[PDB]
């Protein structure tokens, strides 16, 4: 519809999916047709609908040839041509008129309303800064710029730091800890040990997990009642072990004047409230609580923390290895059944680490905003920095958000005019949540027959089930977050609802349907390789939160039997299925309330 | 490619069955074919009112779906279809609409809306004359 103009006109205003026009060209003639029916073609019977439409033409083909479904011949009659040259003047004035009701929105919103659309959001970057070997101490203040690169179409991408730390040469040697499983028997775990140069591994290791790493305490096997053999060496005098996991982390190279920052990389399900201690040369351990500053939340985040290593801690100190210093970290994990209650899962840690933001937002295109950028890409500074060696990102740019598209800041304000930020009803109970949480996958309402029979229920129960993003139990069909981040989504709304209305959310317990079906198969492949290829995309529809980097969307309670047998019938390698056996822990099954409907396949 | 069609051209066969043995009639791959229409969202039933025993046709080894006819006879399945079955409101096709509402339709209004077919006569090809120059 008239390409030279609508390329310029489509630019400058939003041009919204609603036209007021919907009239087509095919339907314009056809109002054409029974209007000239009317007027008489003088003296005759005979209209003048049979003048504009002649010789073998309806306005059928009018449309075709106008639209150029038809190749258009160099003989049509001129009366027509005549009419088909002034629907070509008409698509002017019809397009200016499209283009104002998403006109007429947008005066709505930013000149009476007064609303504002929403910056781009600059994202931060975790960031190691390793020295060189020719000095220990180099300083570099807030605002000095780090860069990969540049944006396509436009400007190069700059992080600063936000805190002006200092560097000093040194690494994390070593990091070894004492879990207590059992009583009287306790092992010792020895993932990271720069002397024998064995690395972390295998991205990410269970902290106090079963390594097969350790050796069990034979000093300790029996409790002592040698020179008072303990772990990790002999101690001076008697030192209690008490029933708490608890990690030593070996530095190196470092000075007691030096201030050594880390940057940790977590994903804990439940915050455990933790103690440091260092060691001393009397060989006793002391606290170091007050020399910590953490924004880790005791290592429930990732976050960096800098720590100046406190006066008079000793290299050189017995119970310990002698070559490196030693910081203590007491681990007090809630006593929780099931893999939600075990420990973080620590995917990895930095030496002499930085956060890094975004210097400027605004030149930067909405190409870059739309992926996190990748890892190990800012390896320089902007200044050169001649004493300093390299810099790295093991992880990359979390958070940060694209400027607004005219599409998406139309539903923005349209959330906002529907429930004002009171959640009142069970829909704005629903989408509150939603927008404000990203680890949310849906929110299901609590039903149909809930809300009808109602002997006085003052309690409310919104059941939500998030993404495979965000789940701190390990299991990827079933997720779950942990009590105390599940009781602030409660506290969050608490504010928005009425007084009277006690609301809180919970997940829900996962029904498992399980199937038996028969299906055969097309003639030339293995029903085994058949089977559990079909079985992966089953698994992925009715449920999307397994599947990682899956948009949310909206999925009812119920199962339908046949649009399940349907659904099985539009994979490329099915041919025809012999039955389904819905066999519930043959009909559709419905989930009751507060649960949620889980396939299983054996 | 085949022989002369003088109404249309058949690219693609039925692949009809052979009508030497008795035939399975499988209608699990029905639903989606159901499924398809812009209102439908989906099917609740599938089965039959007892009206196979007149022939004994049997639902083979455990699949609801599929029924064997005997061996000569071949599937008719609503005669005298719409004033028949579909309008009278006796239910061999029942619409469920919002909820429970279950409209229902008489016979000549849904031939309207039913797609007509054309009949096509296929006339041979030439090459018509140019113009006959004197060339002689």
């Amino acid at each position: 519809e008239l390409n030279e103009l609508t390329n310029k006109l489509s630019n400058l205003v939003p041009m919204t999916d609603f036209k007021l026009d919907n009239r087509a060209s095919l339907q314009l003639l056809k109002y054409i047709e029974a209007y000239t029916k009317i007027i008489p073609f003088n003296s005759g019977d005979k209209y003048w609908n049979d003048f504009f439409f002649m010789s073998g033409n309806t306005p059928e083909k009018l449309a075709k040839l106008y639209q150029k479904e038809i190749e258009p011949n160099g003989e049509l009659l001129p009366q027509q041509a005549f009419l088909l040259a002034v629907l070509r003047l008409l698509e002017t004035p019809i397009s200016l008129l499209n283009v104002l009701p998403a006109a007429h929105r947008e005066l709505y919103y930013r000149e009476l309303l007064g609303l504002s659309s929403h910056a781009a959001q600059p994202d931060q970057v975790a960031l190691s800064m390793e020295l060189n070997s020719t000095v220990m101490e180099q300083l570099l203040p807030e605002g000095t710029l780090f860069e990969a690169g540049q944006d396509e179409q436009g400007n190069a991408l700059q992080y600063a730091l936000d805190a002006s730390l200092l560097a000093n040469r040194g690494y994390i040697s070593d990091l070894r800890w004492l879990r207590n499983d059992g009583e009287k028997q306790w092992v010792t775990s020895a993932p990271w040990d720069l002397q024998a140069q064995v690395s972390l591994p295998s991205d990410g290791i269970r902290l106090f997990g079963k390594t097969n790493s350790d050796q069990q305490v034979f000093g300790g096997v029996l409790i002592t009642s040698m020179y008072h053999l303990t772990p990790f060496g002999y101690s001076s005098d008697i030192e209690p072990l008490e029933e708490n996991p608890a990690l030593y982390l070996g530095f190196t190279d470092v000075k007691p004047g030096q201030t050594l920052a880390l940057y940790w990389k977590l994903k804990s399900p439940q915050q455990p409230t933790v103690s440091w201690y260092y060691l001393d040369q009397h060989n006793q351990w002391a606290e170091l609580d007050s020399w910590v500053s953490d924004g880790t939340q005791n290592l429930y985040q990732d976050g960096t923390w800098h720590v100046e290593l406190p006066v008079d801690a000793s290299n050189q100190a017995e119970q310990m290895p002698v070559g490196r210093y030693w910081l203590r970290a007491v681990v007090e994990v809630p006593a929780h059944e099931g893999a939600l209650g075990k420990a973080p899962w620590l995917y990895g840690l930095i030496y002499n680490a930085m956060t890094a933001t975004l210097v400027n937002v605004d030149s930067i295109s909405d190409s870059h905003f739309l992926t996190p950028l990748p890892a190990s890409s800012i390896q320089r500074p902007v200044e050169p920095i001649i004493v300093l060696a390299s810099v790295n990102q093991p992880w990359a740019s979390w958070g940060g958000r694209i400027p607004e598209s005219y599409s998406a800041f139309f539903e923005r304000i349209a959330q906002n005019l529907s429930h004002r930020n009171r959640s009142l009803t069970w829909g704005n109970m629903v989408t509150l949540l939603k927008e404000r949480y990203v680890s949310i996958f849906d929110v299901k309402y609590p039903g149909n027959d809930e809300l009808t029979r109602v002997p006085a229920l003052e309690q409310q129960q919104l059941t939500v089930i998030p993404a495979n993003r965000y789940n701190d139990s390990d299991d990827s069909l079933r997720p779950v977050l942990n009590p105390a981040r599940l009781q602030e989504m409660a506290d969050w709304l608490q504010q928005k609802d009425s007084p009277w209305a006690s609301i809180e959310v919970r997940n829900p317990e996962y029904l498992d349907v399980k199937i038996h079906y028969e299906v055969i198969f097309k003639p030339d492949v293995n029903e085994d390789f058949g089977y559990r290829q079909l079985q992966q995309q089953l698994c992925e529809v009715y449920m999307p939160w397994s599947i990682d980097e899956q948009r949310p969307v909206v999925l009812n309670n119920s199962i339908n039997y046949f649009q399940l047998l349907a659904t099985i019938q539009q994979q490329p390698l099915v041919e025809r299925v012999t039955r389904l056996t819905l066999h519930r822990a043959t009909a559709s099954v419905e989930a009751k309330d507060n649960e949620v409907l889980i396939l299983v396949w054996e | 490619e085949g022989p002369l069609l003088e109404h249309g051209w058949i690219p693609e066969l039925p692949a009809a069955r052979d009508y030497t043995q008795r035939l399975t009639l499988n209608l699990s791959r029905l639903v989606n074919s159901l499924l398809e229409i812009e209102g439908i969202k989906h099917v609740n039933r599938l089965r039959l009112d007892d009206s196979f025993d007149k022939t004994a046709i049997e639902p083979v080894k455990g699949d609801t779906w599929s029924w064997s006819i005997k061996e000569g006879y071949y599937p008719r399945l609503w005669g005298e279809d719409p004033l028949n079955q579909l309008a009278q409101q006796n239910g061999p096709l029942r619409v469920i609409a919002k909820g429970g509402i279950s409209v229902s339709v008489s016979k000549e209004q849904i031939q309207a809306s039913l797609p007509s077919q054309s009949l096509i006569q296929n006339e041979p090809v030439i090459l018509a004359y140019g113009q006959h120059r004197d060339v002689g």
